[PDB]
């Protein structure tokens, strides 16, 4: 523990990783499981928090004594920032939101905080950064998401010249709003769709699947500086892996199409309330996007991480949604 | 008898104190570190050498039972004081 | 590319080394005349079945069990190792 | 008197070693060994074979009416090749005394339940298989009493470390608990107490 | 004179698949069967009376926290004691482990003698007493 | 510089001066990134693509004994024989002695202490060759 | 004589591994129905897989004795199955999910640690 830090032990909860880590948005899908593989093999977890200490709760249990560390941040504060990365070696970039906010809309979640954060980073002395970024990120899209991606992609890229961008599509899991939300249009009718599902093809990838990527990533050397594209092994029609969502869900399927504008306007209705919205604008938009083809860029298969198929585990994802089932029809690689 | 290290962290009296890249001290941010603030060497210091008519003299921490075992110290080196060895207090002969 | 050590393995006092004891007392010293820069590495151990190791170039080895040999049979073995290289 | 030490009992002496006799005279087909120790406890060695006979035996016979199993235990010395030592301490109403019957067996051999003699012998049966790994035939119903389900070894047997194998903890990725290979903080620090000076010379064993 | 019936099994005792131990600690151990030396520090001989064995020494590192001695070896703290060097080598066989068996170490009988201090020629004359 | 274990961190075999082979036992791991001295070669063989025959440290023994069989009979002397034929061939080739007095490398206490580099790291040990030449006080 | 020792159950190997294949079949079916029950996550092939692996690492056994203890641990580890005294979490516990493979080339081990 003078050059670095030295791991030492089996690689369980009591042992020492070498591993220190600032994971910003942890509270969040996919922070959750990043601290549990960091804090499943003993390594220093700081997780700096907006919300309540509440809300924290569920990533106690994920180290040992003194492991896991919380931290109160701004993400508007550059002093906070600070007292949270320099001490560490490791910084990961999780802040995002589907949605914008009268006080955070998607300039600052994915332009303005990301760059902060690289910036303090680098001149803290931190070495390895590790940013998420979006498959279908490129400044030409409808969704406002999307294009916010694509520029804080460059700027993280410009202020953290050795950081390493992770471009993962639709994660499905537990806890994720990609399966559970094409389970919930069960109180409205059927199932809109931009066209019927056709012309829309995604790639989704299972959520440890990324997390085991971005583990990986820490520990390899020669990811710095770096641009990976994790994706699922399979490739879906939304038409036809929304069927096969319900199947498994043991739903009702009745597809029916609808205008492209007309989604767009029940899209603002549910963006009215105050709470997380079912829905929004940019939300249709960015599930009917094609997950791009960036055979250009590493993927899982060049960190060690066979990616998990959809029909392997879907079952655990909407088994409680329930109240023998034929695989979706893939694309062909062709 | 509490200093500071250059990044401003207290030395304990056991003189434990982070190094400057030591990760540790991340522990201590939005917290404090805990010093005790009355070191023992610097204050058995200060109690003043007890000057007897004895070559032994006999210690046993003040109190009777509430002290330390009774133990017995030979003055007869005059180039220094009988140290206690359970409590810390010097002695001396008178003039040998 | 040959021959570049000869070990020798042997008892002290077991019956099925008496022909390699044989060898050492009288054959040897005129073994390592003709062969100065050659190490020839005599080695005993109790219970030990006696052995013949030839360690050639790039770390190859062969063995040969010299057990109950008379003093003619192990010096056999020698030429066997010297002469015939691999 | 000697107000500091623990004052004889003669007559109690006296009494259980002549029921000892008594036990091995009429049993000699399994009693291997009888004896008396300093504080009046008589023990009955037996071959395993006599389980049920001596311990009917001793339940029934008018002269010992043992009605009550006080308890049944195991104790595992592995430096004998039957390193278990099967103990059944039984208690007599009718004549107020007590009695030990010890018998042996290994990892592999099986001992005859002794259910049918005394019902009580039904869990402490379970609970010898569940912590030293002792098989007995003809139990009603054998299986683990103490330890976890699905629990791997024995726990009470000497060679079995202290804190085990595995260790429980919930993951929050699967959703359950799970069980990972042991790894303590802090280590539990063994403490080598023995003095090296010899404290009883009565009990000293011959070179 | 037994009366149960008996059945014939050769073939050496191995319990290894019947004690619930991992199959890591079976193969990568190396248990030690030896007499403990006598602390130097002390005369008594009472603790080189039995055999004991012991398993290969692993890692401990320091705890993050605390700065305690950590370990994930789950027989750092085994010893166990046998009357003789064939019953804890037996032990040690039916279970799997291997093993180092190091014979006992017994003083030498010494010859004293109290005269010799004292002596007219001879060098074990004593200058003090 | 490849770190390597001391003789209190992994289970070596030694020969004393009278052939006797013994083997220590490991104390304490080796410090940080240091790893046992013979796995450090059989790591650099793989990776060298010449793997040695030997996966652990019985097996690297089992190598000891093809070598010299009694680098495996612990605390056990093997005698050695055949001073005659030792003698035969030292006095094949003559040389000639210096005329230059024996002089030990030690010759007081004050080079005892320090002669390895345990030794020569030792706090105790430099304490111990400044009294032997400052003295006490 | 010393080689004379009592038996659990089996006289010889043959009635031994009679009992061993009457315990595969109870085992063999019941994992459609464990897996049911305990709504694992896992197919019911590699449910099988699992009962094979774990018949077959302890397959060299020839003592007719540690056969019958190994089928009567076999048949307390069915019995605690079939009558849901488990919980998912045991039943998982066959897996090892939440532990990662322990690579067992040499190299692999040198870099991690100092164990064999
Ligand atoms: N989940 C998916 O399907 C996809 C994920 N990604 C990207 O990964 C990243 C995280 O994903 P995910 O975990 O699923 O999203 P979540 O909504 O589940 O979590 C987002 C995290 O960012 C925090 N956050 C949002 N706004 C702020 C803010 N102003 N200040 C501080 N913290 C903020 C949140 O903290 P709090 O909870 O306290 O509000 C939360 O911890 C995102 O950038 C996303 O674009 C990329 C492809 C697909
Ligand atoms: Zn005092």
């Amino acid at each position: 523990l003078h050059h670095a830090v030295i791991p030492h032990g089996k690689g369980g909860r009591s042992s020492v990783s070498g591993i220190v880590a600032t994971v910003f948005g942890a509270t969040g899908f996919l922070g959750r499981y990043v601290v549990n593989h960091l804090g499943r093999m003993g390594s220093q977890v700081i997780v700096p928090h907006r919300c309540e200490p509440y809300d924290t709760m569920h990533l106690r249990p994920m180290g040992d004594l003194g492991q896991i560390i919380f931290m109160d941040w701004n993400g508007r504060d550059k002093d906070s920032i600070r007292r949270a990365v320099e001490h560490s070696s490791v910084v990961i970039n999780l802040v995002g939101r589907e949605w914008e906010t009268q006080n955070f809309d998607f300039e600052d979640v994915f332009v303005k905080i990301p760059q902060a954060i690289a910036q303090v980073s680098k001149e803290a002395g931190v070495e390895k950064f590790i940013h998420i970024s979006h498959l279908n990120a490129d400044i030409k899209s409808s969704s406002k998401y999307l294009r916010s991606k694509a520029v804080g992609e460059k700027e993280v890229r410009e202020t953290f010249p050795e950081a390493t961008i992770i471009k993962p599509a639709e994660i499905f899991g537990r806890e994720d709003r990609f399966l559970n939300y094409f389970a919930n249009i069960r109180w409205f009718g059927g199932v809109p769709l931009i066209s019927l599902g056709k012309k829309t093809v995604k790639q989704p990838v299972y959520i440890v699947d990324v997390t085991k990527g971005i583990i990986n990533a820490i520990k390899d050397p020669d990811a710095r500086g770096k641009t990976f594209a994790f994706v699922g092994p399979s490739r879906y029609l939304l038409f036809d892996l929304v069927q096969y969502v319900f199947a498994v869900a043991h739903r009702p399927f009745l597809p029916y199409p609808l205008p492209h504008f007309a989604y767009r306007w029940i899209g603002r209705l549910f963006e009215i309330s105050p709470f997380e919205p079912w829905t929004t604008r940019d939300k249709v938009e960015r599930i009917h996007t094609t997950d791009k083809i960036l055979p250009h860029l590493p993927g899982l298969e060049d960190l060690g991480v066979e990616a998990t198929p959809l029909e392997l585990k879907a079952i655990e994802v909407l088994r409680r949604h329930r109240t023998d089932v034929q695989p979706a029809k893939t694309i062909p690689t062709s | 008898g509490v200093r500071t290290s250059p990044t401003g962290e207290k030395v304990t009296h056991t003189g434990q104190v982070y190094d400057d890249g030591d990760y540790r001290k991340v522990r201590f941010v939005g917290r404090q570190k805990e010093v005790n603030e009355n070191f023992a060497i610097d204050l058995i210091a200060e109690q003043p050498v007890s000057q007897v008519g004895s070559r032994v003299i006999s210690c046993d921490g003040g109190g009777g039972a509430l002290g330390h075992p009774r133990v017995y110290i030979n003055l007869d080196k005059e180039t220094k004081t009988g140290t206690c060895g359970y409590c810390g207090l010097q002695f001396r002969q008178q003039h040998h | 590319l040959g021959l570049r050590e000869i070990r020798i393995h042997l008892c002290q006092r077991s019956p099925g080394s008496q022909g390699v004891r044989d060898f050492i007392e009288k054959r040897y010293v005129e073994l390592k005349k003709a062969n100065p820069d050659l190490p020839i590495l005599i080695r005993e151990c109790s219970d030990v079945q006696p052995k013949l190791w030839a360690r050639y170039a790039f770390g190859q080895e062969k063995n040969v069990s010299l057990n109950n040999f008379s003093a003619d049979q192990v010096t056999r073995a020698l030429e066997n190792v010297l002469s015939s290289k691999a | 008197t000697r107000p500091t030490v623990r004052p004889r009992n003669d007559v109690a002496h006296k009494q259980l070693s002549a029921f000892g006799e008594y036990v091995a005279e009429i049993l000699p087909k399994y009693v291997q060994q009888v004896q008396v120790s300093c504080f009046n406890e008589l023990e009955i060695c037996i071959h395993p074979d006599g389980v049920i006979p001596v311990l009917t035996f001793l339940r029934d016979h008018s002269n010992a009416q043992f009605k009550s199993l006080a308890d049944l235990t195991a104790v595992d010395i592995p430096t004998r090749q039957n390193r278990f030592e099967i103990v059944y301490n039984l208690l007599s109403l009718r004549f107020n005394s007590r009695i030990r019957v010890k018998t042996y067996t290994d990892e592999l051999t099986p001992i005859e339940s002794s259910v049918p003699v005394y019902k009580a012998a039904n869990w402490y049966e379970r609970e010898i298989w569940d912590m030293f790994g002792v098989f007995f035939a003809n139990h009603p119903d054998l299986r683990r009493i103490l330890t976890d389900y699905g629990f791997e070894g024995h726990p009470f047997r000497k060679d079995f470390p202290l804190s085990g194998y595995v260790e429980l903890r919930y993951d929050d990725e699967v959703k359950r608990v799970v069980a990972e290979p042991v790894e303590l903080a802090q280590e539990f620090r063994k403490f080598d107490l023995n003095s090296p000076w010899e404290a009883f010379p009565a009990y000293r064993q011959p070179p | 004179t037994r009366d149960t019936q008996l059945i014939t099994v050769d073939e050496k005792l191995d319990i290894t698949t019947i004690t619930g131990v991992p199959e890591e600690h079976i193969k990568t151990r190396k248990a030690r069967i030896f007499v403990p030396a006598r602390n130097n520090m002390q005369s008594g001989v009472n603790n080189t009376k039995k055999w004991k064995m012991e398993f290969d020494t692993r890692e401990r590192w320091e705890n993050p926290l605390m700065g305690w001695a950590s370990t994930a070896d789950p027989l750092s703290n085994l010893v166990l004691t046998f009357s003789t060097k064939e019953d804890a080598v037996a032990f040690a066989e039916k279970n799997g482990w291997s093993y180092d068996v190091e014979e006992r170490k017994v003083p030498k009988p010494k010859s004293k003698s109290y005269g010799a201090n004292f002596s007219w020629n001879k060098r074990t004359r004593v200058s003090t007493k | 510089i490849l770190p390597g274990a001391a003789y209190t961190e992994k289970s070596a075999t030694y020969v004393n001066t009278e052939g006797r082979a013994q083997q220590t036992k490991v104390a304490v791991t080796p410090p940080g990134l240091a790893r046992e001295d013979w796995k450090i070669i059989r790591a650099l063989s793989e990776i060298a693509g010449m793997t040695l025959p030997y996966d652990t440290l019985d097996q690297v023994r089992n190598r000891l004994e093809e070598v010299s069989p009694n680098l495996v009979r612990y605390d056990d002397v093997e005698g050695a024989n055949y001073f005659q034929q030792a003698s035969e061939l030292s006095k094949l080739v003559n040389q000639q002695l210096l005329a230059d007095p024996l002089v030990p490398p030690q010759l007081t206490i004050k080079d005892f202490y320090m002669t390895d580099s345990i030794s020569r790291a030792s706090q105790t040990m430099a304490k111990c060759v400044k009294a032997v030449t400052e003295g006490a006080h | 004589a010393s080689t004379s020792v009592k038996p659990i159950f089996s006289r010889d190997m043959n009635e031994a591994k009679r009992r061993v294949r009457e315990l595969y079949r109870a085992w063999y079916r019941e994992v459609p129905n464990t897996v049911h029950l305990f709504q694992l996550d896992i197919s019911v092939k590699q449910g099988r897989d699992k009962v094979r692996e774990m018949f077959k690492k302890n397959a060299h056994i020839t003592d007719p004795r540690v056969v019958d203890l190994l089928v009567i641990k076999g048949k307390m580890e069915l019995e605690e199955t079939i009558k849901v005294w488990k919980q998912r979490t045991h039943v998982m516990r066959f897996f090892h999910e939440t532990e990662a493979p322990r690579p067992k080339d040499f190299l692999s081990k040198f870099y991690v640690g100092h164990d064999p």
